[PDB]
């Protein structure tokens, strides 16, 4: 694996000798939990909503309040 | 915005952390020069009342200076007519737990300025705009969630009516993104992720049209197995650059997560990428991945320097950058064409070289990392041959003065699960000096480079890594702070040391300069910390602690202790 | 011992915190003078890596300097040939709870030296002797028990083969005592208590034979009701003086506990007393109680200055002292005769005057304190018109340059129980600027005095209290640090300010000076704290907090922030 | 109470008008607990013993050890 053998432009990864092409089902399977993986997106969604509320209230009241509800 | 431009065009002002939109971190102020630098002395000083690493440098707007500390991220406004009076201050209330999810000390790289406001963030993820004269908070919004391991450390970057802010946390599996906010209201305009769908990454229709071999669409997911990209790192916590004419801003995305390369087969795009994005839409015009499938934590967030120089006689709009991987890159900043890719030191062995035609590193298997194997004498180490330091460029001699690290490592990964809020590294390291120091013990270098050829002009060795960076002033001087506590000035022609002062503690930021009442001043933060100082800062003694950094920097605490403040010098 | 004498007699050395056995805190070094002080600049600096108040000043033995921090009481040894290298360091491991029983910030007034050893203590009560060259601990013993509210803050004092050390804690009912230890082994020789039986107080058979009206025997219990003396205070945490010829050491015992005067009827001897004790046996030759039955917390621990001057044309062996109560005292140091007892500022109203014949203060009932009554506009306040600052004496003009406080107060006591380990104050205060400042807001003064008459020669007002003290150098300069962060040099003739430097943080110690390779250096600690800085240091805002100190110094944080370190200056 | 009326040399205290000559039994009685009052002496006794042991051990062994028992 010298990075010079590309299956597609911009995709040149190769498994190293003695290692699997796919880790799913192998001794290196990370077994990540789907719900756990989505935690960042879930957090951002809630955060974006809190900010939207602050922005909206600031525009209608003329004063910025971080803790508004 | 227009107000920022006004300050940028004000002689002696310092409204941008990197020295200007092109981030050349230099100054035309020439009062202090080679002939009189020996007479420079301390003018005054200011303690932040905080310990830990004090990165970045203060801002100077008109006759006002703004100083910032490490966590809890305090801001102090001083009028230069009387540095003894704190005109206004902002001392944030943050949960102490915030520090627990910060990988590399509770550092803060600085403030930004725009529309008469000081733009400041907090480690806990808040971004605020404060009136520069009264300190009144105009807006305060959430950018990062520490509960999932996301924090803020980099300096915000203002361009037109936009504030660019990126979260940190790749060591905790945080999926990186450049978040854009309205300078006036703090409203989220958009965010460009480093991994995932093209829509989330925000790629223009003509993305990499000039270099299709760099890769174009669908790679944000195709170069990963399954949903591994969701916790794939790529955070951008370094520095930005901006070209007003092209309306493109530039920055580098960080390392993929975890450090265990075996747990994430694939090129892992678009982590470790140099970007050229439209400021208004955030859409990428071009993107070059420096390190496909990272195996060494070469977080590609280092400074982007824009310059216009002749390449073999032809004037070219350039972007230069020295990555953690030890490669000095120079690309055409308009289209992304790769022009230079040279090793900053011959010790670099992870790659035999970077192929200019294929555009990728020619990897050397002997120095790769992988499960069930201990890689040895790998250069550069994870700390890189260059880290968060901000370097300077002299437009006259056309030279970049780089603050480099000369540290290599041993590395072996191990399996571990991902749990939001917990660290997600998966590797044990040992770090030590590179092989080329004069006594084979030196870990720092100030090396001058021609950015059009990537060749070095001279080298000055330092006992410890040149972590903060360098500042270049027209008097022919290269200023920089050392981890052991000195502010120094070198003759830019040969690197000869002409002046030095023993500050209270090591410096990890880059020097800045400004003028006041017809006098040039040099300002430097002091207070050792950051990755190099974790051993001293957190009372660690295990050589493998701090991910190998503790052992490498074991001697630092015999030369310096913690601190936190600013020292200003002048004639 | 002989080794300490050798250093004392070494030109340019600084082996004693107070400047010498007589504690005149001066120096014959005259390289820096009135004509060239304007050219003095910072030479180098050193951060301790600790915040909170940094009292005291470093020691210089030969070509080595020893710096000390606030709690956890770290010691750093540096060779002046390379301030960048920490030759050795001692970092104590102490329970964080130690800080909870420290009344007035976690300060440390300095190190001592004797028999080739650095004598240092820890807030938790340990006293140690470390080899001056290697830092090796030769002995470590317990002196105070934090569990009963007793801690260590004052600098140890070495005389012959004895180390004098006193515990702090009167605000917690600690019964004071000067403890004496063997310099070579750390063995306890004896301890002289401030209250109780004459045997425990260690009074000589001819105690006060020259002034029987001062009181002699049995008063350590007779001037108290029942066993109230057991928790009667009298701690000595200030400074000492020693006269080798007379073999007498001098110091003042502190305030009686509790602050609530109604809870302890009686003169409360021997708290608030100026002592003259034999160094070998600890037996008191004489003792003068300055403030019988304290009602204002005028802890009588201030500096003792020994001088030989003509009184009405007659050369006399003197001891001078400016107490918290606002009275400047000058006594014959051989027999204790009272010569001078004058108000350092006319605002003093707790006493109409001190009667030289009866030897006691003529009390003014209007400004007394008592249960079920709120006393108002009482001067001095509990912070006194003089606190822990170390003043200087110019032997040529025969002048003492005093760092004074100009702060008065309102005070009302209240009943409370005594529980070992808990505070035992019992009073609520409001403190504010005295009535005589130019704008009635100034709280500090540098005032020159003739010690034989008690008359002032000149005054320089300071916004904040002159807490650290002053240093006098033969070049005709009065050096001192301010709470707002400046190191200043005044013309000793009129108090005219000739030079200043803005240090990182306010200074609460007194400057020191030394010579190294042909040059005179001035050293000053920086890092605001102590009683004046409690509001800033502990994030307090209630005006009544810090026992009234918070309200009085509310503006200090608008001029300085915490810090911790040393700054050195020279030509 | 001006401090100038002394019952004996060095003992000039006087109760202020309206306050008692002795507080025991009065509304200003501190009612101190003897057990608490004696805590400092008890601690010093134990402390002195610990130090004595350290001094003795260092003398006999030639090396100083703080934690000796
Ligand atoms: O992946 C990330 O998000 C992340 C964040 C940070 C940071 O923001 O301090 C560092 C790093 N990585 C790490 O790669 C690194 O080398 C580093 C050094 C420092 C420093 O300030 O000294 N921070 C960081
Ligand atoms: O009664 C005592 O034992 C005691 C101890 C201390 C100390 O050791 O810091 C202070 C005081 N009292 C208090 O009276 C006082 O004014 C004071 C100021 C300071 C300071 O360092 O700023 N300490 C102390
Ligand atoms: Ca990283
Ligand atoms: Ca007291």
């Amino acid at each position: 694996y010298d990075g010079q053998n590309c299956k597609e432009p911009g995709n040149c990864w190769e498994n190293k000798p003695g290692y699997p092409e796919k880790i799913a089902g192998s001794k290196y399977d990370p077994k990540h939990d789907p719900v756990e993986l989505n935690k960042q997106e879930e957090s951002i969604k809630a955060m974006d909503a809190r900010n939207a509320k602050r922005i909206a209230n600031a525009k209608s009241s003329g004063n910025f309040v971080f803790d508004v509800k | 915005d227009a107000d920022l431009d006004k300050q940028v065009n004000t002689a002696g002002a310092w409204p941008i952390a990197t020295g200007g939109y092109y981030s050349q971190h230099n100054s035309p102020l020439a009062q202090i020069n080679k002939s009189n630098v020996k007479n420079v002395k301390a003018a005054w000083s200011f303690s932040t009342g905080v310990l830990n690493g004090h990165e970045g440098a203060p801002l100077v707007i008109g006759d006002m200076m703004y100083v910032h500390s490490a966590f809890p991220n305090n801001t102090y406004a001083l009028n230069l007519n009387d540095p003894g009076k704190i005109v206004w201050q902002h001392k944030p209330k943050q949960d102490a737990s915030t520090k627990a999810v910060m990988c590399c000390d509770v550092v803060d790289r600085g403030l930004a300025y725009g529309a008469g406001q000081i733009v400041k963030k907090q480690a806990n993820g808040h971004l605020l705009a404060l009136d520069a004269k009264t300190g009144k908070i105009n807006w305060e919004v959430e950018v990062c969630d520490p509960k999932v391991g996301s924090t803020l450390t980099q300096a915000p970057f203002v361009a037109k009516d936009t504030v660019l802010m990126g979260c940190s946390g790749a060591e905790l599996g945080v999926r990186g993104a450049v978040n854009a906010f309205d300078l006036k209201t703090g409203e989220l305009k958009w965010r460009a992720f480093a991994t995932g769908s093209d829509d989330s990454v925000r790629l223009a229709k003509d993305f990499n049209s000039a270099n299709p071999h760099y890769g174009q669409f669908g790679l944000g997911t195709k170069t990963w197995e399954g949903d591994a990209w969701k916790i794939g790192g790529g955070t951008n916590w370094g520095w930005y650059a901006y070209d007003p004419k092209l309306n493109l801003f530039y920055y580098g995305s960080g390392n993929p997560a975890p450090w265990n390369e075996t747990m994430r087969p694939g090129d892992n795009k678009w982590t470790m990428t140099i970007w050229g994005r439209d400021l208004d839409t955030g859409m990428a015009k071009w993107g070059y991945q420096k390190t496909p499938h990272d195996e060494w934590d070469f977080a590609g967030v280092n400074q982007m320097v824009l310059t216009d120089q002749p390449v073999n006689g032809k004037m070219t709009p350039l972007l230069s950058h020295i990555d953690r991987n030890g490669i000095l890159y120079t690309l055409n900043r308009e289209n992304g064409n790769l022009i230079v890719a040279e090793k900053v030191d011959p010790a670099v062995n992870v790659f035999k070289k970077v192929d200019l035609k294929t555009g990728t590193p020619v990897r050397d298997p002997e120095f790769a990392t992988r499960m069930d194997h201990k890689g040895t004498n790998i250069c550069p180490s994870a700390m890189g041959f260059h880290n968060q330091g901000v370097d300077s460029y002299d437009p006259e001699s056309r030279t970049l003065y780089a603050g480099l690290n000369h540290i290599c490592m041993d590395w072996e990964p191990f399996m571990l699960p991902y749990r939001a809020g917990q660290f997600f590294v998966g590797a044990t390291l040992a770090m030590y000096p590179g092989p080329n120091g004069p006594t084979k013990k030196e870990m720092g270098q100030i090396r001058a480079f021609d950015l059009t050829t990537g060749k070095a002009k001279w080298t000055k060795w330092e006992k410890f890594a040149a972590w903060g960076g360098t500042l270049y002033t027209k008097g022919g001087l290269v200023w920089y702070a050392t981890l052991d506590g000195y502010l120094k000035a070198l003759d830019n022609k040969d690197g000869k040391e002409l002046w030095n002062f023993k500050m209270p503690s090591g410096g990890i930021g880059s020097p800045m300069t400004y003028s006041f009442k017809g006098k040039q001043y040099i300002g430097s933060m002091y207070g050792v910390g950051g990755w190099p100082g974790v051993g001293l800062v957190f009372d660690l003694t295990d050589p493998s602690a701090g991910l190998g950094a503790v052992g490498a920097f074991r001697e630092l605490q015999n030369h310096t202790q913690m601190g936190g403040g600013l020292m200003v010098f002048s004639l």
